[PDB]
């Protein structure tokens, strides 16, 4: 038979289903399925126990998806076989492994998984198991598979607790404990371990701080004896000179370690007792003997002034009873007597001056201080200056006004007991006195009238509110012996110091001047009069006619006797028109021939043209007085 | 002179319609009598065309005659034998076929030549049914490229399927020599 | 007449009995003549070869039998032409079956040739790679390539010279590392009831060899696995105790660092980082020298003698892939030359087919012409 | 350790103690450590202060009273350690000339706490602007050691001027007690300053009546 | 030298096929007649056609036809 002809017998029983074969790449030969896997299982063992299907491929000469079948059989047809990476690894392959792992471990003393994975190219975890579930049987060793799977003999315990016992005997200062874990290469539970053992031995001194950083027993101790010796001999400590030892957190060592002690904590220092009880008896000092202190010479010159004001604060929270004292420049305490010790000391010299007078800037008060006080700072100084700025001010009030009675007593005395009732009777007088003179503007005509309020405004109204402004000024004593010695401008300065509330009728009174109606000054003249206490009487029916008579009497008498003629003429018509209509009137010399003109219609021809002629300018003259006492 | 002028143009206009009336006379004479012409030539066409005619009936009658004389030194001719086509009956096709298996499978090695004397067809014409049977696929079986059909039962396929399945691993050479053992000549 | 008369070879035989001068069942009749054909043969003096031994018989020779069975050969081959068919079916049969066939073998056989000489050649370059490899392998282990375990003995045999140079070395350069260390252990760690670096002070001045003196095994005391280790610990300790204190050392001393160095004996005061720069040069020095030793696994094969062993088995394995490889090689350069020296032995058979094909063709073609009038003739 | 060797120590030690060109005294000298500051500006930076106490006693004629009270005074009256009785300070009327003359006096003062609470009613603020203000003496204490405590401190203060000046030890010595006592002046009081060596120009070391020795 | 056609009718059940000897220089034509007088049929509508179904020319001496399309012939 021949070569095509077979071949087609074979592919028809392929057809068929009587035979399943597969073809060899090549094409010169037939493998069965089952055959497959014995060459596969023949070269697995014959080659090691590692193949790789790719070689498998090579030598068997059949294509891939076949090799992939049988070696899904093959590893359930025999247990002892794996596919990792496409590679049928055996257990006897896997022991050779691991004797060839423990030379190199007796060796060299480590392995690491990395190194073996690398140089026999299987993952990392199908070694990781391997090696652990024959780790003992075979290895002579132990298993870290956690810090890259390194493997250790009893030998290199040893060599790590040596390198671990000489770093450790070389540290003096804290330090990080990963930094040496990651730059030497140790293991973190094997360092502890033996850690832990050396330090219960007592061949390493020191203890972990974070469960990290090691800090050695020497450390410890120089910095606890440097800071107990300083609070020793000291009696204080700074938190920056502590900090430059070591430690950041001061008032976290300072209460850890001096906690049975008596310790006072400012801010960057601490005080222990010791120097809070000076501080105190300095101040119960001051407090007793009327004087002051300052603490800052009696504290380390280290603190600032911030850390001396709580001390100074803490110390004062044991006198809260006692005298009112008072702190000044944060530091200085000054005790109530000595301040008021001051005020006395000044009030000599500030009576004499009141009575020359009858206070000083503040610089001659830190003149005066220095004077009498003597060895105190700048501040001190300043501070009790302007504090005593305003109790002083008031002493020399008091003192002002002190003297101010003791040298009226009798005349101010006098002012208030016996003048008063002669201040009512003389207003009462010119106040009856305005009224028939506001008959007299009400009567005439409208410039005649002009003419009679401005002159009565000028002379009466004036002659009565001088009284109210006098008295006033009788209070501040700048008044005038005269009361005619009043002016607008005295009348200005009396106001610009007297009461709100009478200041303001007080100026309706004075403004009402300025006026051109008298009824405002009236108003505002009652106004201003019960603004101060003056008892204004409207004079019944009964004081107005005394008022009217005496009057007529006066100005009859005046030019029988009085000697100057246009005095003489004026006081005539004036009293013709008094007779005539019966009310007083009070006219300037610069209206007199209106009067005279006016009273044609009320007395005869003779005396009319008698009084004319002599305005128009002897024996004559002395006929117009004779009119006054024939009328 | 306005009657005037209407009868001058009416005058005019019979003049513009009596030239072309002659126009209109003359172009319809003288074209009917050149279509008249046309039509005798025609006819003389139609004299032209009976003179092909009778002459090409001469012609056909002269082949005729050329052909009635061009048989006689004809008719000199000798039959040999004579046939006829009998039977080829779908059951004589059958047992034709039948035939042919038993003897193959008897001989079981032809080379086509034999096989095509016995059978007693043309080669090409047993290739043909041995090709037919073979793709239907009464019997199965072999044929040689150098020129042979040789027979094989379902009884030797299922040997050489079992030699496969046994052998493991079997070159086309080495089954060449198994199917020269197993396989009977 | 000069229409030549062409036809497709393999239709020859159609042609002809479709022609009649031939009809089927002539191939009992050619069984027949070549039963007589037989005696022919036995008794000496085709068609045409019917012919010759005509020409020759009629001389060399009907009283006897050796030609009249040529007469009737003869009568039967000219009746309805059998020789005509006969030799017509052989020269088709020829052409068509059997050119192809011997065609097709000396092509495999040249196709095997070319196979063969490629697989030949990559077998070689196989072998030569391999070789590279094993060599690069035993240069990188240190050996020449000779025998790998008498080149690994004599290696591990001259390892007792350099270890005695490692410990002289040791024997000096370490009194102020060991003095220091110590001070500092009593100082810092307040334990000075102990001695640290017990190996370490043997070596200092009591020699570097006789493990039964430190033991009150017979090999120096770094020969021994045991007593190598803890001395490499101790250099190790001693090593890395020193490289911190050059670091500490680096920063500018503060209070509390004069502080603790103030009641300190004199050898720990005073020490700058220079001073511990040199000492740890020293012992990296040392420590480079016996681990890169160790490297070069000369501890390795005077114990664990499966080591040598599995170092040999890698090389032995590796060349002997090499020469199996060039076996495999060479076997084929030999199957190669056989194959080939065979193509040429059967190679000349084709020629010899075609010659004879061709005479046979031209027979044909002359016959059929001699036939029909001597027309031209010819097969496609 | 320290910009200051102990070689150099050991030097200036040696120049001040036993060297040529010295000049014997008959008064026991004293020998004393002198500091120049730099980058300080005392009006503005603050104002270090410490107190340290030496091994070795500097001055061995300093003189120290004990303000105590009868008990104390009892005890002193064994040993010829000074004291002065509650009475005695009474005596004075805290006149400015008598505390500071007392003050003159003595070097240093120990006091018992019945009477350092009744200082300034007793003596007035005159102790502490002389920079002597006495110390607190427990009857859970030993005298003699107490008194010998205080014989051994020295001060760092700072005032207005950037030089410092303190007693280190005598001419007296074993040459390697006056060592120790410069080292631990001198870490004190690099200690104290701001930046540690940044504000120190010059130190030096100088008997009392002798030739000037540099270590900075 | 003579050569004879292969004379098959188709329209005939029974296949009556002939065989006839002539010199091959003769024109089919004579074949023609003879095979439509001994089969009985016209000889006009006659198309004489081989074993495979291809017209033939008729105008063609003897030995062109027993060379170019066989022995094998037939009628329709």
């Amino acid at each position: 038979l021949s070569e095509r002809n077979c071949i087609e017998i074979v592919n028809k029983l392929i057809a068929q289903k009587q035979l399943e074969v597969v073809h060899t790449l090549d094409g010169k030969e037939y493998i069965t399925p089952a055959q497959i896997s014995k060459e596969m299982r023949d070269e697995l063992h014959v080659r090691g126990g590692r193949v790789n299907i790719v070689d498998l491929q090579q030598v068997i000469n059949v294509d891939l998806i076949h090799i992939e079948n049988r070696i899904g059989d093959i590893i359930k047809s025999e247990k002892h076989v794996q596919l990792v990476l496409g590679q049928l690894i055996d257990e006897n392959y896997l022991d050779r492994l691991a004797e060839e792992v423990n030379d190199k471990l007796q060796e060299s003393g480590q392995v690491t998984i990395s190194e073996l994975c690398k140089t026999y190219d299987l993952p990392g975890n199908f070694l990781t198991q391997a090696l652990t579930q024959r780790l003992g049987r075979i290895i002579s060793g132990h298993i870290d598979l956690d810090n890259r799977g390194v493997i250790f003999t009893e030998a290199f315990v040893a060599r790590h607790k040596a390198r671990i016992r000489g770093l450790f005997s070389a540290i003096t200062r804290p330090t990080a404990v990963n930094s040496l874990i990651s730059k030497y290469g140790f293991q973190e539970q094997l360092l502890y371990s033996v850690l832990e053992e050396l330090v219960n031995s007592g061949r390493l001194r020191g203890t972990v701080v974070g469960g990290a950083v090691f800090v050695p027993d020497i450390y410890s101790r120089t910095q606890s004896t440097w800071v107990d010796s300083f609070f020793r001999q000291n009696g204080y400590l700074e938190f920056d000179a502590l900090s430059r030892l070591g430690i950041p957190d001061a008032v976290s060592y300072i209460k850890k370690r001096y906690k049975t002690t008596q310790l006072l904590f400012l801010k960057a220092a601490c005080v222990g007792q010791g120097l809070v009880d000076q501080v105190e008896a300095s101040v119960e000092e001051a407090i007793s003997s009327g004087t002051w202190v300052d603490i800052a010479p009696l504290l380390p010159t280290s603190l600032s002034v911030e850390d001396a004001a709580i001390l100074l604060q803490q110390v004062m929270r044991a006198f809260s009873k006692q005298a009112s004292t008072v702190v000044f420049s944060d530091t200085v305490v000054v005790s109530e007597k000595f301040i008021n010790d001051c005020t006395e000391l000044f009030r000599e010299l500030m009576h004499q001056k009141a009575e020359k007078e009858m206070f000083m800037f503040q610089d001659e008060i830190e003149d005066f201080l220095r004077k009498h006080i003597q060895d105190a700072p700048e501040e001190f100084i300043s501070e009790l200056a302007e504090y005593l700025i305003k109790p002083l001010n008031k002493t020399y009030l008091e003192v002002v006004r002190s003297v101010f009675m003791s040298s009226t007593t009798s005349a101010s005395g006098t002012g208030r007991k016996r003048t008063i009732k002669d201040l009512q009777e003389e207003v009462s007088n010119l106040y009856n006195n305005i009224r028939l003179f506001e008959k007299g503007m009400k009567f005439f005509a409208d410039d005649t009238q002009a003419a009679l309020t401005k002159h009565l405004l000028k002379s009466v109204c004036t002659d009565i509110t001088n009284l109210i402004f006098n008295f006033l000024a009788s209070d501040l004593m700048m008044a005038v012996d005269d009361p005619a010695a009043i002016t607008s401008e005295i009348r200005k300065k009396i106001l610009s110091k007297l009461s709100e509330e009478t200041k303001v009728a007080l100026t309706k009174l004075h403004n009402s001047l300025n006026e051109k109606s008298i009824e405002d000054f009236i108003s505002c003249l009652d106004s201003a009069a019960e603004a101060c206490d003056i008892m204004v009487k409207r004079g019944d029916k009964k004081r107005e006619r005394q008022i009217l008579f005496q009057h007529r009497q006066a100005l009859a008498e005046q030019l029988k006797v009085t000697e100057d003629p246009a005095l003489i003429l004026h006081l005539t018509s004036v009293l013709l028109f008094q007779f005539s209509t019966h009310s007083m009137l009070h006219a300037p010399g610069r209206c007199v021939p209106q009067i005279i003109a006016f009273l044609n219609s009320k007395i005869p021809e003779d005396q009319h043209a008698l009084l004319v002629k002599y305005q128009g300018l002897q024996e004559l003259s002395s006929s117009i007085k004779d009119l006054v006492l024939k009328s | 002179k306005k009657l005037r002028k209407l009868e001058e143009k009416q005058a005019r206009k019979a003049q513009r319609e009596a030239e072309e009336a002659e126009r209109e006379e003359r172009k319809r004479l003288e074209s009917q009598r050149e279509a008249e012409w046309k039509k005798e030539e025609e006819r003389l066409r139609l004299e032209e065309e009976q003179k092909e005619e009778e002459e090409r009936k001469a012609r056909e009658e002269q082949a005729q005659r050329e052909h009635e004389e061009y048989l006689k030194l004809k008719e000199a001719f000798v039959v040999e034998e004579e046939g006829v086509g009998e039977t080829m009956t779908e059951e004589q096709s059958q047992s034709f076929l039948t035939e042919f298996i038993n003897y193959i499978k008897q001989s079981k090695v032809v080379l086509l030549e034999d096989l095509a004397s016995q059978v007693g067809l043309r080669t090409q014409d047993t290739i043909n049914r041995i090709q037919d049977l073979l793709a239907e696929g009464t019997i199965t079986g072999v044929i040689d490229d150098r020129g042979k059909f040789i027979y094989i039962t379902p009884e030797e396929l299922a040997a050489v399927a079992n030699f496969i399945r046994q052998r493991g691993r079997v070159s086309i050479a080495e089954l060449a020599q198994a199917s020269n053992s197993l396989i009977a000549w | 007449q000069h229409v030549p008369i062409d036809i497709q070879t393999s239709k020859l035989l159609d042609w002809l009995v479709d022609r009649r001068h031939c009809s089927l069942k002539w191939q009992s009749l050619v069984l027949t003549i070549r039963e007589k054909i037989n005696a022919a043969i036995q008794d000496m003096p085709h068609y045409f070869h019917c012919l010759r031994i005509l020409d020759l018989l009629k001389g060399t020779e009907y009283s006897s039998q050796r030609m009249k069975d040529w007469q009737e050969i003869i009568a039967l081959y000219e009746k309805d032409n059998t020789y005509l068919v006969e030799l017509s079916s052989l020269l088709v049969r020829n052409v068509n079956y059997e050119i192809p066939s011997l065609k097709k073998q000396i092509a495999k056989c040249q196709q095997l040739q070319q196979e063969y000489s490629r697989k030949e050649e990559e077998c070689q370059a196989g072998a030569a790679e391999m070789r590279e490899q094993f060599y690069h392998s035993c240069k990188q282990y240190g050996i020449t390539g000779e025998n790998v375990r008498g080149e690994l003995l004599a290696l591990v045999k001259d390892l007792p010279s350099q270890l005695a140079e490692i410990g002289a070395a040791a024997q000096q350069s370490l009194g102020e590392a060991i003095d220091v260390y110590q001070a500092s252990v009593g100082f810092v760690c307040e334990s000075p009831t102990e001695q640290v670096l017990p190996m370490l002070r043997f070596v200092q001045k009591r020699g570097n060899s006789t493990v039964y003196e430190w033991r009150t095994d017979a090999l120096t005391l770094l020969e021994y696995t045991e007593t190598r280790n803890q001395f490499l610990d101790e250099l190790m300790e001693l090593e890395i105790f020193l490289a911190q204190r050059a670091v500490e050392l680096s920063e500018e001393a503060d209070v509390l660092s004069v502080s603790q160095f103030q009641l300190a004996p004199a050898i720990l005061q005073g020490q700058t980082k220079e001073k511990m720069v040199t000492m740890v040069s020293v012992l990296e020095d040392l420590i480079g020298k016996l681990t890169s030793l160790q490297l070069q696994h000369l501890f390795m094969i005077l114990a664990s003698p499966r080591y040598v062993d599995r170092v040999t088995e890698f090389l032995q394995q590796k060349l002997k892939q090499s020469q199996l490889l060039a076996l495999k090689k060479e076997l084929m350069v030999q199957k190669q030359q056989e194959a080939l020296e065979e193509q040429a032995a059967l190679e000349p058979k084709l020629d010899l087919l075609l010659e004879k094909t061709k005479e046979l063709q031209k027979l044909i073609e002359a016959d059929i012409s001699k036939r029909y009038s001597g027309r031209p003739v010819n097969l496609m | 350790s320290s910009k200051v060797s102990r070689d150099t120590l050991y030097e200036a030690v040696r120049e001040v103690l036993h060297g040529n060109q010295r000049k014997r005294r008959k008064f026991l000298e004293t020998v004393e450590l002198q500091i120049s500051l730099k980058n300080y500006d005392p009006q503005k930076d603050k104002r270090f202060s410490g107190t340290v106490r030496l091994k070795s006693t500097p001055r061995p004629k300093f003189s120290v009273c004990v303000l105590g009270d009868q008990q104390h005074c009892d005890e002193a009256k064994a040993v010829d350690i000074p004291h002065m009785d509650i009475e005695a300070l009474k005596k004075l009327n805290k006149n400015k000339k008598l505390v500071k003359k007392l003050a003159k006096k003595y070097d240093a003062f120990l006091a018992s706490e019945s009477l350092i609470k009744q200082i300034p009613r007793i003596l007035g603020p005159g102790l502490n602007k002389a920079g002597k203000f006495p110390s607190l003496l427990t009857h859970n204490e030993n005298m003699v050691a107490k008194v010998d405590e205080v014989k051994s401190t020295i001060k760092f203060q700072m005032k207005k001027v950037l030089c410092l000046a303190v007693a280190v030890g005598h001419v007296k010595m074993t040459d390697d007690e006056l060592v120790y006592n410069i080292h631990l002046a001198v870490n004190f009081l690099v200690s104290l300053l701001k930046k540690n060596w940044q504000n120190v120009r010059a130190l030096y070391i100088k008997s009392t009546m002798g030739k000037p020795q540099r270590l900075y | 030298s003579k050569v004879s056609f292969k004379i098959t009718l188709t329209s005939d059940p029974r296949l009556p096929y002939k065989v006839l000897s002539v010199p091959e220089s003769t024109p089919f034509t004579a074949v023609l007649k003879f095979a439509a007088e001994e089969f009985k049929v016209p000889a006009a509508t006659s198309a004489i056609i081989t074993n495979d179904g291809i017209g033939i020319n008729p105008a063609q001496t003897a030995g062109n036809v027993f060379l170019k399309h066989g022995s094998e012939l037939r009628i329709i």
